């Protein structure tokens, strides 16, 4: 398969060597974060937004070693926000809204929702 | 009774209409061997011939008694089991076609009994001359074949002739009458036992125990829970945290008792053996004699 | 904690043993004293026909 | 076979006989949904109280 | 007649990353068990409930 | 006589997108074997409750 | 085995001697911070985790004596953040939502969770 | 009475099978000296 | 009546086995006293 090949097209912005040393890493254990199936086409739409997510967000990139979750109120001199709190206490939905990539991720698998096994 | 609204349409009138199931031979099988129905099959039939039997031939009395009269015994058992009760009478020479009649078999003869499971009937002859739509004119008992003047037919309440080959061609199991019972009833006393077990539940809410699971570091806190539950008893208390919370919860069927009557009660009326046997009561006036308690459904008998 | 319906389902599992086995419900529960007996003047009527 | 004298109890259809081994049917299979019920009707009777 | 009930806390999550396999396989180890003999272990944000 | 209900948080939008044949699918298998044996499994937001 | 090899590469960017001289620690202790298995490879992704965050945040490293938990909300001279909140009143998932590293940790691990022994 | 679900597994029915207990010689000694039975004993 | 779990442990039936005093002749010698069993000692 292609993953790091799909990947690199699916989000031509990330970088160059820099997603290219840290795909073939996450490729490896993506599949314990999300528990889906690279066919199903859109379902790999999914796989790719949470292996970008695991790559802006890894330290070896953004040089970040601290932790990464939602903001909730931002504010940088004299321009200040405080985005509309949503679905808040769980660090899942926190971490993923981190980024935009993750965002994407809770939400292109938002749909597959529901209680099961009675 | 039906005006000004969508009442019309989702009250029990039109919202489903009548159908009956035709429950397969295998499960007609089954249901036999199922001890519900076993006391029913056993009981009817018991209450029909126990010593009911009024033989105007004094003379030989009751050689039907000690030749046949258990042979019909098991085999009006098929008929109520199955639908289809079968006697085979045949000479010392296996035959395919009539006994001969001609000079009548002076008990030169052997019995068979057969269920309509094994059973079943094969030929009626559509036109009105000698026997009509109703009755088989040579049918199957296994592999082999008997003649139709040959077999004698324990066959049950039949249903209308436009659908009796659904049947093949006599009776129906008492099964049929209340599959809908058995069922009910089962399904009544499956969960019946499967909730005691599960009456009432401890439970130990603990914080934190989100992460232990979670860094599967959680094999003390279930060793800890599984030596405190060896042991909590009326004796000694419980030692958890503020933070801790035990608590209990109680799931029950809430209305066994009333379902369990509604089931029971309709299989006392199909089968028409009173609601005191099927609780098991038969003291009180189901019994044998016939002087007053057997009269509690001789008109069904 | 404590069985709700002890009584009901131990009611109802009785009941089908009186049925299937044929004998009283009065012998399962114990008040054998009531009307199952050995005599069969009218007590052991109470299930001969089972019998 | 007439040597010995079988004392079989209610048998089931003959299609599947030899799965009784020709003949009868012990009560436990006439009530073996019963036994077990109150079984563990009763097993967990005497340990609800202790708890 | 009565549903047992694991109102648990992130399994909106875990459905909706589909990675759910491990919950679900936990409670029916769990419900293969659920008697008056072994007590629950749940969370505090967890809930147990019965609904009649 | 009593009706089963899943107060669902994000059924919400689910209908809203059209896009909640998966939710309807689950409660489908779900309800199909909600019994005494096994616990059902929602969420801390979600609420199952029972009307009369 | 080479959990000290294997961590060098799955975290290129910590430290030379710095983790060289740390890891060779927290490898012996880890097996009682998280229970999990070394094989089961995506569980070796948790464990690799698991020892970055506790070389991280060990004081032989960044020189940081206090404490190392969560921030709710972070103000440095004009700009300032408050992270939404989620999962409070836990130092577990405090400690680990310290670092990136950590916030891993609880994440690949994320899916384990669940009731037992009823 | 069993289909489509996992009914068929928790049900009484296949959760656990049947198995008697055969009490020790010293255990039937005890309740002979126990005052229930000692009556039981006694009485029939 | 024993499977699929631990119920099979903690049930009363091997969560305790059997056993029986042996009421010292001291206190046999208070019982004889004590007002309860003195009616029914005087009674049978």
């Amino acid at each position: 398969m292609a993953l790091i090949d799909d990947f690199k097209a699916r989000f031509p912005n990330l970088d160059g060597s820099l997603v290219d040393a840290l795909v073939p890493v996450y490729e490896n254990n993506y599949s314990c974060y999300y528990g889906g199936s690279y066919e199903n086409d859109c379902d790999k739409e999914a796989i790719l937004l949470l292996i970008a997510h695991l790559v802006v967000t890894d330290p070896s990139y953004s040089g970040d070693e601290s932790s990464s979750r939602a903001v909730a109120s931002q504010s940088v001199g004299s321009v200040s926000v405080s985005f509309v709190a949503g679905s808040t206490g769980s660090d899942w939905t926190n971490w993923l809204n981190s980024t935009r990539y993750g965002q994407l991720f809770l939400m292109v698998t938002s749909n597959n929702m529901g209680p099961s096994f009675a | 009774d039906v005006l000004s609204g969508l009442i019309n349409r989702r009250n029990s009138m039109a919202r489903n209409r009548v159908s009956h199931r035709y429950l397969s031979d295998e499960e007609m099988r089954v249901m036999y061997k199922a001890g519900l129905m076993s006391k029913i099959i056993r009981l009817k039939a018991g209450y029909a011939l126990n010593d009911t039997l009024k033989f105007e031939s004094t003379q030989d009395q009751e050689i039907y008694k000690k030749r046949l009269s258990k042979h019909v015994k098991n085999a009006t058992k098929f008929m109520l089991g199955f639908g289809r009760g079968v006697i085979v009478v045949f000479k010392n020479g296996d035959d395919l076609s009539k006994p001969l009649e001609r000079g009548v078999d002076p008990k030169l003869l052997k019995i068979r009994v057969f269920s309509g499971d094994i059973a079943k009937g094969n030929n009626p002859d559509n036109d009105l001359r000698s026997e009509r739509y109703y009755k088989p004119k040579n049918y199957t008992i296994k592999g082999h074949t008997i003649h139709w003047t040959r077999v004698v037919d324990f066959t049950y309440y039949m249903p209308s002739e436009n659908e009796l080959p659904d049947y093949y061609y006599g009776g129906m199991s008492e099964s049929e009458l209340i599959y809908e019972q058995f069922i009910n009833d089962s399904v009544v006393q499956r969960a019946s036992g499967s909730i005691i077990e599960k009456a009432s539940t401890f439970v130990y809410k603990i914080k934190g125990y989100k992460q232990l699971i979670q860094a599967k570091k959680e094999e003390d806190i279930i060793k800890y829970v599984s030596t405190c539950e060896d042991g909590r008893s009326i004796y000694g208390g419980l030692i958890t945290d503020a933070d801790d919370e035990v608590s209990t919860l109680t799931q029950s069927l809430t209305d066994l008792d009333k379902v369990d009557n509604v089931t029971l009660r309709r299989i006392a009326m199909v089968t028409g053996l009173g609601m005191t046997v099927l609780i098991g009561e038969q003291a009180s006036g189901l019994n044998a004699s016939g002087e007053k308690e057997r009269q509690g459904f001789q008109d069904t008998i």
